[PDB]
This record gives structure tokens, C-alpha cells and sequence, in this order.
């Protein structure tokens, strides 16, 4: 019976994989925010009303801070 | 040997940290999903007004000025009587007075990224009733068409006053005794001449804190205007997917591309990072010569004048 | 700003 | 030995699969988001919507084109006979098939009617679409537009008191003289409306020639500096106005717009009377509420047709 | 209006 270090190696370069794929996801809604957001401001002169709201950066721009540690697994 | 520790150990500060931002993310793919109703809703009904046209008209703010018109507001301006009147926005205080507003920036709003036509025709809001007094004495973002540019700008040399203040107060202007939007023909090209000012000749001079090939390459003179469908970017790109203007959101006179982004998009609070951009371009309000590539200031106005 |  | 258990503490197998799941649902969800704005920015491509609006057609007067078609009381680019810029106007038509055009107007207080020389030429204030906004449209608009050709017009002070009843009163050929001879208005004579003839002077007692003197038919205009009028220095100043002064007045209208309307000698800047008066229905003291002022053809007068 |  072999001690298959395979399974791992394998079910560990995965992580690797879903990790490039997310800090893409973290950026494309980092963007995707910003593009929603200003082109909502793009209204308030075509529409009625619209709302005051925000974004926050320093948490959109802080997820980011850790998924940028958890880097290194070999 | 012990690398079979990554289990329970190097793993558990993954999925721990994975699931919890693919989630802490995940509800941002709701809040930024209803607003997009929740203000696409309280759009089913527009904005209205009422510009109650004032009794003095004139053939431009300046002879307006000269015709007792003193108050600041919306105006009928009428350059040659061979082309219909049209409202617009007069500014008769700051700087002799009779200035008349071509493009304003002050808020959202209006989005600048639009096609030929809404350029050369016109564009948002000339101002809005002022709570209280039956006359629009405030003015709104907008872009007063093209060719009435190109046309007011044809009743002989028209000076222009591009002016800004940043967020943090502070303000310049960069006043070009010399301008002229050329006719639709000559796909606007824009001649501009005797800069003064200290906003930094950022149209004519090109970008500053540059050099040779990257500055020049932000030369606004000499240009043509551009759209993201009207490609006459200084940017000469083989491709469809790169121009002057799909990217740096909104028309202006691209030359591979800019050192000043006019009716660019709207970032709040000045600055702003390619981390954000629907594609990384310095795209908004910017005024490079000034503040740098990555300052989107808070209002900027191209208002000009005869002589 | 400018291209590459 | 034991610790071939490993396959068991290997678990994330599929701690991670539900992973590389809800990823796969955002982004793909995006492709949905990515439409539920491509159609929102399309919804905010246009302008607030306005009220005001310029009508189509356009002719002689506001009579002429309310006789092209026309029919409602709207703002429409005019050139007189002789005339220059389409200047813009706001028309009165009633069911009959006759155009009207105020020329002045009050109803609130809100453009302070004191304006220098050049502004009462070119006319001061603004224009709206429905009518209530004080507005001088400016004697010089005003003279082009009374003499195209020379065919009689007609001046209605329409009227109103502080109380309800309103009043009106017409004139003959009326006609404001070009800024050469000054504006000196010339009516020929008067012609009905109860608002009572206060063109025509009024005795105030104070000198048998209060009434010749505070005549207004012929009497160039005065503002408060450039005043031709028959005095001893500026009427309009001396009660802060641009009216068509004599050795002063009495029907004062481009006046000190009152709140409620009768004033007193406290109020009065220098003293005398400045207020919205006609001393041919209401005193010197008593200033008016609504005020406008019209001119239109005469040949439709008592048309019957 | 009436003045001397
Ligand atoms: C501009 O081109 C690139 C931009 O990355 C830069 O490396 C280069 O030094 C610059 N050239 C000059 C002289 O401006
Ligand atoms: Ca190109
Ligand atoms: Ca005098």
C-alpha cells in the first residue's frame, strides 16, 4: 500500500489555482463597484432621484491584503 | 517527509481565507446588484425643470453682458441667425463676465461616454431651476454640442477658459487666447494658441513630468476629436479593442491619448487608481500637467469668449 | 497619459 | 500504520469543490450583471425634461402667427416688419383669432424693476412659458414691434387690485418712440377700461399742475440715470424706478413692487410716492398686486369677427 | 407724483 503524497501535492496546486482565479474575482468587482457605482452617479441629471451611498476601499482594498499572504505551500 | 503537515496547518489558512472573501465579496455581488434597481427604479421616472428663458438673449454671452444681462445664469445665446437658438449657461462674474459655458463638471449625472452624434449635438443638462427662483441660475454638467462650438468659435478669434478647483479647494485655470473647434468636416481638429495661465499647458506644452515620445504623445493641439466610434486617436492601434477613447472614458481630442481628460469619468474624491477603471487607463477628470494622472478633480469647466 |  | 488514515483526514477533497462552485456561479453570474447596467446607462442617456418650449412657426407679430395657426399663449421667434434678431415673446392668444404680447408684467416682487438704461432697452427679468413672471420686455424690442410698417397697435393695461376686482385700459395707435427721440410713448387717445385714465395727468390738490405735471402721454422715459423727462433733475431715480416720468408721476408700474400693496411716507426712500400706483382707480400710496401691460393690434379691438 |  503506498503512502500517495499525490493526493496532496495534487489537492494543494488547486488552492494555487483558486487563488489566481479569486484575487481576479476580488479585482474584477473592485472595478465592477467602481464602474457601478459612478454610473449610477451617471443619472441625477437623466433620472429623478438617486441614492447617496459608498463603496469603501479600505475594505475592498483589504480583502486583498490577505489574499496577497496566503502565498507560499511547497 | 513532514509536508504531509500542510494538512491541518499550511491548508487551514486557505479555505478559512477563501470561502470567507469569495463570501465577504459575495455579499458585494448584492449590494452592488439591487442598487442597480434600486436606482435604475427611481429612474422609470426622469427629472424635469423649467428654464423660464430670460427676456434678454444676445447673440453669445458676451454681447449679453453687454445688453444689461450681469446675473449668471441660463441664456438664449444666438450666434449668426442662421442656425436655430439654443439655450446655454453664461458666466458673468469670474473674469470680465460673458463667458459662455461649453462643458461643466461638478458631479456624475452625465455620463460623457457617448457616440459622434450626442457629442456633436449636445449632451446633458444646461443648467437647472435654482429652488426657489423661477430661472435655471445654476449650472449642470452638460457638453453644449459640438458644432455650436466649432460655430462660436468661428465668430472670429474665441478666447477659452478652461478652469478647475481640486477637492482639497485648491484651483487654477489654463486660458488659450487661441482656440478654435474646427467644423465637423475636419473632424473638429482643435487649434489652440497663447496659453496663459497656471493650470499648466497641459492641451499645448503635452504632459510635463514626461519626456519626448511619452510627452508629445499627450499633445491635445493639432487633434482631432475622438469617440468610441469615431476613432481619430493620435493612437494608431491595428486593433479595435485599444483606442484613445473605448478606454479613457468619454470623446475628447485624443492624441495616443491624453495629457488632459475632460469629460472624463467621474472619480470622487480626486484620486484614483488603474485598480478601478473599466480598463486600468488613467480614464477620468484628469488634468495631468497639474495633478498627475491620477487625480480626477472635482469640477472642471471649458467656458470661452469672442475678441 | 500616454501609450507604450 | 495508523496514520495511513491520511485518505480521511483529507477532507477538503471537496471543502474546497463547493469552492471552485460558488466561483464558478459569480463570474458567470456576472455575464448577467453585465447587461443589468449595459441597460441602465441607456436609461440615463437623456436630459431632465423642460417645461418651457418654442413654438414652430413664426411670423409679423404675435398676431400674425396666431392667425398661421396657433392658439396657445406661448413663446414664439418674432421679427417685426423692419425688424432684426427673432427676439423671443410671450404671445396671448384668446378663441377668437387675435394675438396679443405683454410687454410688461408684475406679480410678485421677485425682478426688482430698477434697472440702468441699457437694461430697460434690451428689456430685463425673463420670460417663462405659462405668464405669471414680471418681465420688461425692453423698450427697444418694444419700439420695433409697435411701428413694423406703422399699422395701429394698442396698449391694455390689464390690471388687478389687492382685493380681486382687476381693471384694463386702451390707447390709440400706440406707438414707443425709438431710442433717438428717447422712449417717449405716443398714444392717441384713450379708449374705455374703468382702470381709470392716469396718462392723461391727475390733480393731487398740492398745485392746481399736479395734474400737469404727473401726465404721462408724451413723456420720453426716464430711468434713474437718463431721465428726459420735464423735471428738475431724475423722477425715476428720486423714487428709484425707470417709468415714463414728467415732474413725477402717477401710474407708476415698473414701481416699487409692494407686499400687500398700500404704503406709507416712512418706506418711501426719499419721501414721495414711488410705489405701484394710478391715481385713476387707486391712490399714491396704494401699489398694485398683478400688472401686466399689452399691446396687439387695433383693427381688433371690437372685431366681432 | 406732485412735487413743487
Ligand atoms: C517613456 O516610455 C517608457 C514608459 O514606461 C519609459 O520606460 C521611458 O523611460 C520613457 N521615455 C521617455 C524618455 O520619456
Ligand atoms: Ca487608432
Ligand atoms: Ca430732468
Amino acid at each position: 500500500i503506498e503512502v500517495l503524497k499525490r493526493k496532496v501535492i495534487e489537492k494543494v496546486q488547486h488552492i494555487q489555482l483558486l487563488q489566481k482565479n479569486v484575487r481576479a474575482q476580488l479585482v474584477d468587482m473592485k472595478r465592477l463597484e467602481v464602474d457601478i457605482d459612478i454610473k449610477i452617479r451617471s443619472c441625477r441629471g437623466s433620472c429623478s432621484r438617486a441614492l447617496a451611498r459608498e463603496v469603501d476601499l479600505k475594505d475592498y482594498e483589504d480583502q486583498q491584503k490577505q489574499l496577497e499572504q496566503v502565498i507560499a505551500k511547497d | 517527509l513532514y509536508i504531509d503537515e500542510t494538512v491541518n496547518s499550511n491548508i487551514p489558512t486557505n479555505l478559512r481565507v477563501l470561502r470567507s472573501i469569495l463570501e465577504n465579496l459575495r455579499s458585494k455581488i448584492q449590494k452592488l446588484e439591487s442598487d442597480v434597481s434600486a436606482q435604475m427604479e427611481y429612474c422609470r421616472t426622469p427629472c424635469t425643470v423649467s428654464c423660464n428663458i430670460p427676456v434678454v438673449s444676445g447673440k453669445e454671452c458676451e454681447e449679453i453682458i453687454r445688453k444689461g444681462g450681469e446675473t449668471s445664469e441660463m441664456y438664449l445665446i444666438q450666434p449668426d441667425s442662421s442656425v436655430k437658438p439654443y439655450r446655454v449657461y453664461c458666466d458673468m462674474n469670474t473674469e470680465n463676465g460673458g463667458w459662455t459655458v461649453i462643458q461643466n463638471r461638478q458631479d456624475g449625472s452625465v455620463d460623457f461616454g457617448r457616440k459622434w452624434d450626442p457629442y456633436k449635438q449636445g449632451f446633458g443638462n444646461v443648467a437647472t431651476n435654482t429652488d426657489g427662483k423661477n430661472y435655471c441660475g445654476l449650472p449642470g454638467e452638460y457638453w453644449l454640442g459640438n458644432d455650436k462650438i466649432s460655430q462660436l468659435t468661428r465668430m472670429g478669434p474665441t478666447e477659452l477658459l478652461i478652469e478647475m478647483e481640486d477637492w482639497k479647494g485648491d484651483k487654477v485655470k489654463a486660458h488659450y487666447g487661441g482656440f478654435t473647434v474646427q467644423n465637423e468636416a475636419n473632424k473638429y481638429q482643435i487649434s489652440v494658441n497663447k496659453y496663459r495661465g497656471t493650470a499648466g499647458n497641459a492641451l499645448m506644452d503635452g504632459a510635463s513630468q514626461l519626456m519626448g515620445e511619452n510627452r508629445t504623445m499627450t499633445i491635445h493641439n493639432g487633434m482631432f476629436f475622438s469617440t468610441y466610434d469615431r476613432d481619430n486617436d493620435g493612437w494608431l492601434t491595428s486593433d479595435p479593442r485599444k483606442q484613445c477613447s473605448k478606454e479613457d472614458g468619454g470623446g475628447w481630442w485624443y492624441n495616443r491619448c491624453h495629457a488632459a481628460n475632460p469629460n472624463g469619468r467621474y472619480y470622487w474624491g480626486g484620486q484614483y487608481t488603474w485598480d478601478m477603471a473599466k480598463h486600468g487607463t488613467d480614464d477620468g477628470v484628469v488634468w495631468m500637467n497639474w495633478k498627475g494622472s491620477w487625480y480626477s478633480m472635482r469640477k472642471m469647466s471649458m467656458k470661452i469668449r469672442p475678441f | 497619459g500616454p501609450r507604450p | 500504520e495508523i496514520m495511513k488514515y491520511e485518505a480521511s483526514i483529507l477532507t477538503h477533497d471537496s471543502s474546497i469543490r463547493y469552492l471552485q462552485e460558488i466561483y464558478n456561479s459569480n463570474n458567470q453570474k456576472i455575464v448577467n450583471l453585465k447587461e443589468k447596467v449595459a441597460q441602465l446607462e441607456a436609461q440615463c442617456q437623456e436630459p431632465c425634461k423642460d417645461t418651457v418650449q418654442i413654438h414652430d412657426i413664426t411670423g409679423k407679430d404675435c398676431q400674425d402667427i396666431a392667425n398661421k395657426g396657433a392658439k396657445q399663449s406661448g413663446l414664439y421667434f418674432i421679427k417685426p416688419l423692419k425688424a432684426n434678431q427673432q427676439f423671443l415673446v410671450y404671445c396671448e392668444i384668446d378663441g377668437s383669432g387675435n394675438g396679443w404680447t405683454v410687454f410688461q408684467k408684475r406679480l410678485d416682487g421677485s425682478v426688482d424693476f430698477k434697472k440702468n438704461w441699457i437694461q430697460y432697452k434690451e428689456g430685463f427679468g425673463h420670460l417663462s412659458p405659462t405668464g405669471t413672471t414680471e418681465f420688461w420686455l425692453g423698450n427697444e424690442k418694444i419700439h420695433l414691434i409697435s411701428t413694423q410698417s406703422a399699422i395701429p397697435y394698442a396698449l391694455r393695461v390689464e390690471l388687478e387690485d389687492w382685493n380681486g376686482r382687476t381693471s384694463t385700459a386702451d390707447y390709440a395707435m400706440f406707438k414707443v418712440g425709438p431710442e433717438a427721440d428717447k422712449y417717449r410713448l405716443t398714444y392717441a387717445y384713450f379708449a374705455g377700461g374703468d382702470a381709470g385714465d392716469a396718462f392723461d395727468g391727475f390733480d393731487f390738490g398740492d398745485d392746481p399742475s399736479d395734474k400737469f405735471f404727473t401726465s404721462h402721454n408724451g413723456m420720453q422715459f426716464s430711468t434713474w440715470d437718463n431721465d428726459n423727462d420735464k423735471f428738475e433733475g431724475n423722477c425715476a431715480e428720486q423714487d428709484g424706478s425707470g417709468w415714463w416720468m414728467n415732474k413725477c408721476h402717477a401710474g407708476h408700474l415698473n414701481g416699487v413692487y409692494y407686499q400687500g400693496g398700500t404704503y406709507s411716507k416712512a418706506s418711501t426712500p426719499n419721501g414721495y410716492d414711488n410705489g405701484i400706483i394710478w391715481a385713476t382707480w387707486k391712490t399714491r400710496w396704494y401699489s398694485m398686486k398683478k400688472t401686466t401691460m399689452k399691446i396687439i393690434p387695433f383693427n381688433r379691438l371690437t372685431i366681432g369677427e
